[PDB]
């Protein structure tokens, strides 16, 4: 039956040779013996791997936007560069040349994406992680087995499928190996290490992810193309939530909608409170715990069904993570809210200024906080700046020229840097020094020059974010950040008050 | 077999190397480890070109005009090439230089190799020493090892099958 095993399937002649060289040579030896299985198996790889059998390539582009849209809600603009990478293919004839790779932080939908591609394609869908062994060993009885690609082969039984490269950085000589494989100009001869019989790759899709591109092989990312899958903020967190996670889970958890319900507030508190992090890989075992509490409460009778609310969720969770976000809610003359730009998310933080001495030989600024070396010489330039210009707005003030002030950016165990909170800084102290509290819901950051140029800062996403979710209404960015604040969905901005300045003179205008 | 060798020009001690590695191998019986091991050590000495170089055309104004078209600016390399070209010529041999580009990053140092290879027709391999931090990605493993690899210059050889073959030595 091994004929017809391959009988309707398009064989090629130098296959067929050896199917037929071996099916002689097993007729030579004996049956039931330990000559005979190894070639009898050896037979059977050579008629189990397809040949002629393909899969209709998706070439339309509606049909492959609409695929990706059903699952992955949110993830435009890689939404726009698949569509644009399945353009470019279509347009090409081909597929093959560079090899697309999504980087990004963990959890955040970059496996998921190129299953979602395989389905878009049509192509079969096919993983295997290298966090050698993609060449398979020989047929010494020590390895009986051929490698990862061969037994993608057989099992898509499709010639053309879309191989899955997960987690690139985490391989350990494998680099070349892949960096062979991936070559264009050697994919038509893949010679595999238990298969004598070499077979084109010429016709696989191949896509990789990683989280960091700090790998070995430089020549791979000249081959690879970088595509970055960003962050979620709270509301596409939300409804990830609401439309893919906790239905996976209810399904895990063997519960259905009507026994445990989470509600939107439920998990808005959740995200909010507990899950800070791009992406969502905590908000997952989270919603799994809300989901086991709930299966036990059902199952041992406290309660034929439970109803989630965000005055218990702490019995489910245990303690909230995060907190209120504003240490202050009306600001005395000397504070000034600054915002901060961390890898998991932004921050808000005040910038306090206190007389050190009685009396409003110079004065000097004592800085507190943990501040780097970048930070402390953006409170000297500060200050400097302040001073001068307290002298030309106001030349009878002696304020900041006499007085010994003392400058701390709260929650001191905190080790903070950057050169920005230069303008917020400066707005401390003069706040401090006119007697007058600066606008309540007034955020700012901007490094400020020694002559009060206002100069970009990073992270205004995250900034914004941070001011938005704390309250803010009237927030204050330099100038060359315009295009970083419209970059923004229409949501994150939607409220606030938007002034963008270039010197200082506007941000004095601004909060007083 | 000794066939992979009537078209090379073998060198007198690894001719006696292959000669007591083909004893090992007739001595030992198949489907063992040793055999394998002794296989894989005699198909790579099989497989690099022991005393065949690359037609090198030594023609300069094909190769000016070659260096030219693909490439704006950078006289110095061109230079550089023409001259070694010229050296070329009046040696009569094929002979090898070292030479280093240094610049800000994306102004042709890489691209400017392959057309230099394409210029004197010479083959062309690249690897990068970026992150490397072990000499067995250069100078091999050993033939012990359970897992043994000669390395990666023994593998330009053997792709390229020429002695003379512009390796590119990236980053
Ligand atoms: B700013 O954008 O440079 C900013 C100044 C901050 C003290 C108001 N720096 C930061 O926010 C840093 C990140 C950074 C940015 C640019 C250069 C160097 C560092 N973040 C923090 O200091 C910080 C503070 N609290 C909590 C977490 N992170
Ligand atoms: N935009 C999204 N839409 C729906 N589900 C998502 C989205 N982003 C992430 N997920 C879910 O979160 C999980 C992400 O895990 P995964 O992306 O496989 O990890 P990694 O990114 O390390 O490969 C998946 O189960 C996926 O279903
Ligand atoms: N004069 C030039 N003509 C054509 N392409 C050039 C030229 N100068 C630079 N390039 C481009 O620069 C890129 C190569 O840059 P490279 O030398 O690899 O920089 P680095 O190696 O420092 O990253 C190629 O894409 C090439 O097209």
């Amino acid at each position: 039956k091994f004929r017809e095993r391959l009988k309707e399937l398009v064989v090629p002649k130098h296959v067929m040779d050896v199917v037929d060289e071996e099916l002689s040579k097993l007729g030579l030896l004996d049956n039931h013996s330990s000559e005979f299985n190894v070639t009898r198996n050896y037979l059977d790889w050579l008629t189990s791997i397809p040949w002629g059998k393909y899969s209709n390539e998706n070439l339309d582009l509606a049909r492959a936007q609409a695929v990706l849209e059903e699952d992955h809600y949110g993830m435009e603009d890689v939404k726009k560069r698949i569509l644009e990478f399945i353009a470019v293919s279509q347009l090409r004839g081909s597929t093959q040349g560079k090899i697309l790779c999504f980087y990004g932080p963990p959890g955040v939908g970059k496996t998921s994406i190129a299953r979602s591609i395989a389905r878009a394609l049509n192509r079969e869908y096919f993983r295997f992680s290298v966090g050698a062994e993609i060449k398979g060993h020989r047929r010494t009885y020590v390895g009986a087995m051929p490698g990862k690609i061969i037994q993608c082969l057989k099992k898509t039984k499709t010639e053309n499928p879309l191989i899955l490269i997960d987690e690139v950085d985490k391989i350990g000589d494998p680099s070349s190996a892949l960096l062979e494989l991936l070559d264009p100009e050697q994919n038509a001869n893949f010679l595999d290490h238990y298969l004598d019989v070499p077979v084109d790759l010429s016709k696989v899709l191949f896509i990789c992810t990683a989280n960091v591109t700090d790998t070995i092989p430089e020549p791979l990312r000249d081959r690879m193309e970088m595509i970055n899958v960003s962050g979620y903020v709270a509301q596409e967190k939300l409804a990830i939530a609401e439309r893919y996670l906790v239905p996976q889970a209810r399904a895990l958890c063997g519960l259905d909608e009507s026994k445990a319900k989470l509600s939107s507030d439920v998990l808005t508190l959740l995200i909010k409170q507990y899950c800070r992090e791009s992406g969502v890989r905590n908000l997952q075992k989270q919603v799994e715990k809300v989901l086991r509490k709930s299966a036990y409460k059902i199952v041992s009778g406290e309660a034929e069904s439970v109803e989630v609310t965000p005055e218990n969720l702490q019995d489910f969770v245990g303690k909230p993570v995060f907190t209120v976000e504003r240490m202050y809610d009306v600001t005395p003359p000397g504070v000034v809210m600054g915002l901060a730009w961390t890898a998991m998310g932004g921050s808000t933080l005040f910038v306090e200024t206190s007389l050190r001495r009685p009396q409003d030989k110079d004065g000097s600024l004592e800085v507190t906080g943990q501040l780097g070396e970048v930070m402390k010489e953006s409170a000297r330039i500060a200050y400097t700046f302040a001073r001068a210009f307290l002298m030309q707005h106001a030349p009878a003030n002696d304020y900041l020229v006499t007085s010994h002030i003392h400058l701390h950016v709260p929650e001191g165990a905190t080790p903070k840097d950057g050169p920005s909170a230069g303008c917020t800084i400066v707005t401390a102290l003069l706040s401090l020094a006119m007697g007058r509290p600066v606008r309540q819901n007034l955020a700012m950051t901007g490094e400020v020059s020694l002559t009060g140029k206002i100069l970009p800062v990073g992270g205004i996403k995250e900034k914004t974010i941070a001011a938005k979710r704390a309250g803010v209404t009237c927030i204050v960015l330099p100038a060359e950040n315009k295009k970083d604040f419209y970059d923004l969905a229409a949501f994150i901005t939607e409220g606030l008050e938007v002034h963008f300045v270039e010197h200082y003179r506007e941000i004095f205008d601004i909060a007083f | 077999f000794r066939e992979r060798l009537k078209e090379l020009v073998v060198p007198k001690h690894v001719m006696d190397v292959v000669d007591e590695e083909l004893s090992k191998l007739g001595l030992l019986d198949n489907h063992s480890s040793e055999f394998n091991v002794t296989r894989n050590y005699l198909d790579w000495l099989t497989s690099i070109p022991w005393g065949k170089y690359s037609n090198e055309n030594l023609d300069l104004a094909r190769a000016q005009a070659v260096l030219e078209e693909d490439h704006y600016g950078m006289e110095d390399v061109k230079k550089r090439i023409l001259e070694f070209i010229a050296v070329s010529q009046l040696r009569g041999s094929t002979q090898g230089k070292i030479l280093c580009f240094y610049g800000p990053p994306g102004v042709g140092k890489t691209s400017i190799a392959r057309s230099i290879a394409r210029a004197l027709n010479r083959e062309y391999f690249r690897f990068s020493v970026g992150g490397m931090t072990d000499v067995a990605e250069i100078k091999g493993h050993r033939r012990t090892y359970v897992g043994a690899m000669p390395g990666k210059i023994i593998q330009c050889l053997k792709k390229t099958k020429t002695e003379n073959p512009l390796i590119l030595i990236d980053e």
